[PDB]
């Protein structure tokens, strides 16, 4: 709507921004993220991972 | 935030060749196959013992 500026989710994260200069919605998303895991066989073998 | 979820080892494909191999081992063998080599038996003839 024409006076809103921010967005929100069920759980209250910003999740979309409106630009300033040109009234525009931008929406947000964070930068990935995620585990690392090494596989690898006995030292009593090879040292490839 | 640094919450992820892991999938399972095994998917759902393979849990029903699972089942289905259990269904297709107490059809055609009755009880049998539980206990050793599977054995063949017509149904009309399990159901008597059962
Ligand atoms: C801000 O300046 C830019 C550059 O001229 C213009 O395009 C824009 O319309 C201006 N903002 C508003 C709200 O008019």
């Amino acid at each position: 709507l024409p006076f809103q500026q921010f967005g929100r989710d069920i759980v209250d994260t910003t999740d979309a921004v409106r630009d300033p200069q040109t009234l525009e919605i931008l929406d947000i998303t964070p930068c990935s993220f995620g585990g690392v895991s090494v596989i690898t066989p006995g030292t009593n073998t090879s040292n490839q991972v | 935030n640094g919450l992820t979820v892991l999938p399972p080892l095994l998917t759902d494909e393979m849990i029903a060749q699972y089942t289905s191999a259990l269904l297709a081992g107490t059809i055609t063998s009755g009880w049998t196959f539980g206990a050793g080599p599977a054995l063949q038996i017509p149904f009309p003839m399990q159901m008597a013992y059962r």
